[PDB]
C-alpha cells in the first residue's frame, strides 16, 4: 500500500 | 532471500502554471505491479500485475485517495518552490519521492527509506533511525524545521515499519510465482572482428530475474578490466532484463579470455569462452 | 540539474529475419522527464509505438522503454530517435543485431 | 446518487424474407456491458465490462436463452407486420425495444421502462403505473389487446421491480471502481471571429462521466438563450464523453457573456469567462 | 439481467 | 421512417503533431440502422477501422463511433465519408484540429 | 456426450546440434486452451483459452515444469537418434508425442493415449490396455525393452486414469459455457456450371462446433458416391470450424442430388437441395 | 518421411466487398514442420500476418492456419504462397470466394 | 494437466 500520512514540505 | 517495495512519484510543473503531471508507480523486487497517471483519462490507480488486480474495490479507493493526496500537496509545493528560488514561469520543475521497506527472509523489518528530490537535487531524506532528517540548503532546511518540530518522521516510521512490511509480505505471498522466482540467464558469446589486427567478444546474458548480474572478463587467470565495455541492464519487456560485456582482444588470442557470469538464479557461476 | 539520456536500443528476443520479435528503446539516465522517442523503421515513424510507466533510479534519473512488435528483416533499418532538453538535435541510435 | 441499467434490442429484417440481424446492447448507466451480435457467430451473451466477465456459465446461459428467445420473437414479428401492412418483400424494416429500471440513492425501484418501436415510430409502451399500456394505431392496437387479455404488463412489471433492481444492486457493487465514479470535466473557452461585429465563443468540455452535463450562457447576470449552439454529447473511446456550446457574442462584448458548466462529478457549477 | 418474459406482437 | 445521420469527426485528445491519438467519427440520429462508415486518410480508405456496437437513443434514433488509432501531421488530411439512405451522395466530412 | 483431453509435443532439432525447438499444445475436445514455445519465448505456460485462465500461477508452474523436463528429455534423444541412424549433423529431425484420455457421459475413464514418433514414422506407442507397448524396427525396441523392465507402463497408465481424468472434469466444469456448447452449421448449397451439360453443385456448411460433420450426396434415394469431392474440415479463426462438399452433375438434373448434413448440434439430419 | 503440404485459401465468412474479414489459409498433412506461408494482397507480402500454434493429426501430420485482417473487394486478388522442403517451387493458391 | 512422468527414449 501507499504511504497514508502525507507530509507537506515548506 | 531479502525482498524490497518501491514507490516512485514524479510531479512535473508545466511552463503554463497549469495541471502538473503526476505519474506514480509501486515495484516489489524490480516488479512492477501498480500505476497512477494524472494525464489518463481513469484518475485512478490502475493494476500492473496479476496477482495484484485481485484486491478488493476498497483497496484500490483507499489507494487511489492517498496517492491522489500527495499529488494535491507536491503540486502546492511546486508552486511554493517556484516563487522560492524565483524560478521562471514558463519553466517546468519537477519534484520526486521514493520511499519503501526491506524485509529479511523471515518476513521481518530490515530498513525504512523516505527520500525527496527536486529538479534532479536532493531535498529532504529520512535517515536509517528513522528519527532524524537529513535536508539539503535553502529550502530544504525550512522543510526540516517544519517536520522536525511537527515530529513528522513518526509517522513516518510508523508506515515503513508496519503498513509497508505488512502489504510487502501480502504481495510476496499473492505473488510468489513471480516475485520469489530465480529465471537464470541464457549465456553466449559472439565474436566481432574490428579490423586484421583486433576483435570484440561480446558476451550476452538474457532472460534473467532478478537484474542483479555480474559479468567479468578474464584474460588467462588474471582479471581484465583494460579495453572492457559493460552497458546498462537493460530490461525486455516480459519481466526479465538484459545485459552483455565486451572485450577488445587481439587477432588468435579470443580463446585466452573467459567471460564469467554470476546470477542469483544460477547454481554455480558460469564460465563462458570461444569466439 | 538536467542530465543528458542514455539510449540503447535493442531487440526483446536474439534477432532472427522473417520471425516475429519486439523492438525496444531504452532511454534511462535523463532529467527532467519530458522526453520524446519515436521508434524508425527506415525512417517512418512506426505508429503502434507503447511505453512503459515512467519510474527513476536511486539517483533520480528517470528510465523509459518505449518498445513495439516488429518483424526484423534483411533490408530494413529500425532506429531509435530521441530529443530532450539537453539535446541540442534529436539523436538517431540505429538498431543493430549485434 | 440514482443509477439505471438499460437494454436496446434492434432486429433489423432483411430482403427476402431472410435470418434478420439481432444486435443487443445492455448499459449501466452510460457504460455498456454485454453485446450480443448474431453475425459475430458468438450465439452467446459477450461480456464488454471487466467487472462483468467474473460471472459464472450459468448466468451467461440464461442470458443468452433470454435474448435469443427475444431474437426469435422479433423475427416472427419482423415477418408478421410486413404481411400486416403490405410492405414490399424487398425492404429492410425495424424493430427496437428499450426497457430497464431506474434505483435511487438507497438501491430500491423508482421508474421501470418497456417499450417498442417498428420503422422508427412508437409502437406499444408500458406505463410508469406499469399495469396499462399505450399503443400506436393499427397493428399496435391488436398487441395492445392481445396483451391486456393476457395480462402481459404484470409479468412485465415483476421484472422491472425484482430482477433488473436485483442485477442492478449487483452490477453497481461488483463494478463500483468504474459505474460509481464522477470523472469532472476539463472545461476551456476558445474565440472565433466571424465577421467585424459578431464573434464566437465556444465553451469546452472534455473527458467526463457520466454523459449528464448542463452548458449555459448567461449574459451580464440573465439567462443567455438567443444565439447560442450546444452540440449533442459525444464519447471520447475512454469511457470519457465531450460537449461543447458556442454563442455568437459581438465584438468587444465577450466578457459580458459566461459560460456555466453543471456535472455530477463538480463540487459547484464552474464559471467560465473570456481572458 | 435481461427480460425473461419474451411477449409476441400481433 | 428516415432520418439524415449527424457526422461529428474529432479527436479523443487535443491534436499534437507526430503523438499517436485516435479519430474518431461519430454518426447519430440516423434511422434505418444500414449505415456506411469509412474513415479516411488523405482521401484512402482506412484499413483497421472500428466501430461500437450498435445501439440507439429514446427518440430511436441509432448513434454508432468509428474510431482508430493515428498520428496527425501537418500534411495528412483526415476526412469521415458517410453514405445512408437519405444521403442521394456520401457525405464527406473533413477533421478539423480546432473542433 | 463423450470428451477427451489431449496434448501434442513437437521437438524439432536444429542443424547443427543447435537447441531444438520446442512446442507443446493442448485440447480438450476441438478448443485449444494451452501452449508453450520454445520459440517464441514464452518462458512460463501460457493460456489460450478463457476458462483456463482461473487456474492459480501454482498450476502454472507445475505445468511448465513438466513440459520443460519432457523437452530437455526429447531434446538429448534428438541427439541420441541422430547416432544412432549415422544421419547428417547440417539436418533437421523431429519427435512427436500424443497424450491423452477420453471420459464418457458420466464422467469415468473410458480409452488412454501415449504414442511417440521420429520423423513422421511411428516409434512406440501405448497399448489401449495400458501395459503393454507396441514398438516400430531398430531403435524403438530398445526404447520398448528399456520401459518393459522399468515398468514404464504402470505410471503412464496412472496419470491417463488419474490426473488426465480429473483435470478434463475439471476443465468441463469450468468451460462449459464452450467446452460443452453444440454450434449448429450454417448450411447452403451453390451452382457453378462447368460446361452447357455439366455443373457442380458444392453443398457448404460454416460456424460449427464440434468439427465432427458428415457431409453425403444422394442421387434420388440412394447414395451418390461418384463424381464428389471433400475437403477437409478447416477452421474459422473464431473457435467454429468449416467444411464443404461438391459433386459434378448434369445440366438440368441439379434437383435431382440431395446434400445430406449430420452435426452433433443439429436435432435431425438436413436435407439441402437445389432451387 | 516427408508429405507434402495441402493448402485451402478461404475467408472466415461469406465474402462481401467493403465488410471487414479474416482471410485464412490453411496448410495440413504436411512434414517436417518447417514451412514459410506468406498471404499475399495482390502479389505483395502481407505484414501482420499471424499464425496458430504448432499441431498435428493422428498421421503426425502438422496443421497450420495463417491469418490476418483484410477488407474483400472486387478488384484486389489474395492469395497464399506456401513453400516448403517438398515444394521445389512455391505453391500459389489464389483465394476464390467461391473455393 | 501435462503428464508427470517424464520418459527418455533409448
Amino acid at each position: 500500500s501507499v504511504l497514508n500520512d502525507i507530509l507537506s514540505r515548506l | 532471500g531479502s525482498h524490497s517495495m518501491r514507490y516512485f512519484y514524479t510531479s512535473v510543473s508545466r511552463p503554463g502554471r497549469g495541471e502538473p503531471r503526476f505519474i506514480a508507480v509501486g515495484y516489489v523486487d524490480d516488479t512492477q505491479f501498480v500505476r497512477f497517471d494524472s494525464d489518463a483519462a481513469s484518475q485512478r490507480m490502475e493494476p500492473r500485475a496479476p496477482w495484484i488486480e485481485q484486491e478488493g474495490p476498497e483497496y484500490w479507493d483507499q489507494e487511489t485517495r492517498n496517492v491522489k493526496a500527495q499529488s494535491q500537496t507536491d503540486r502546492v509545493d511546486l508552486g511554493t518552490l517556484r516563487g522560492y528560488y524565483n524560478q521562471s514561469e514558463d519553466g517546468s520543475h519537477t519534484i520526486q519521492i521514493m520511499y519503501g521497506c526491506d524485509v529479511g527472509p523471515d518476513g521481518r523489518f530490515l530498513r525504512g527509506y523516505r527520500q525527496d528530490a527536486y529538479d534532479g537535487k536532493d531535498y529532504i531524506a529520512l535517515n536509517e533511525d528513522l528519527r532524524s532528517w537529513t535536508a539539503a540548503d535553502m529550502a530544504a532546511q525550512i522543510t526540516k524545521r517544519k517536520w522536525e518540530a511537527a515530529h513528522a518522521a513518526e509517522q513516518q516510521r510508523a508506515y515503513l515499519e508496519g503498513r509497508c512490511v505488512e502489504w510487502l509480505r501480502r504481495y510476496l505471498e499473492n505473488g510468489k510465482e513471480t516475485l520469489q522466482r530465480t529465471d537464470p540467464p541464457k549465456t553466449h558469446m559472439t565474436h566481432h572482428p574490428i579490423s586484421d589486427h583486433e576483435a570484440t567478444l561480446r558476451c550476452w546474458a538474457l532472460g534473467f530475474y532478478p537484474a542483479e548480474i555480474t559479468l567479468t572478463w578474464q584474460r588467462d587467470g588474471e582479471d581484465q578490466t583494460q579495453d572492457t565495455e559493460l552497458v546498462e541492464t537493460r530490461p525486455a519487456g516480459d519481466g526479465t532484463f538484459q545485459k552483455w560485456a565486451a572485450v577488445v582482444v587481439p587477432s588468435g588470442e579470443e580463446q585466452r579470455y573467459t567471460c564469467h557470469v554470476q546470477h542469483e538464479g544460477l547454481p554455480k557461476p558460469l564460465t563462458l569462452r570461444w569466439e | 540539474i538536467q542530465r543528458t539520456p542514455k539510449i540503447q536500443v535493442y531487440s526483446r528476443h536474439p534477432a532472427e529475419n522473417g520471425k516475429s520479435n519486439f523492438l525496444n528503446c531504452y532511454v534511462s539516465g535523463f532529467h527532467p522527464s519530458d522526453i520524446e522517442v519515436d521508434l524508425l523503421k527506415n525512417g517512418e515513424r512506426i505508429e503502434k509505438v507503447e511505453h512503459s510507466d515512467l519510474s527513476f533510479s536511486k539517483d533520480w534519473s528517470f528510465y523509459l522503454l518505449y518498445y513495439t512488435e516488429f518483424t526484423p528483416t534483411e533490408k530494413d533499418e529500425y532506429a531509435c530517435r530521441v530529443n530532450h532538453v539537453t539535446l541540442s538535435q534529436p539523436k538517431i541510435v540505429k538498431w543493430d543485431r549485434d
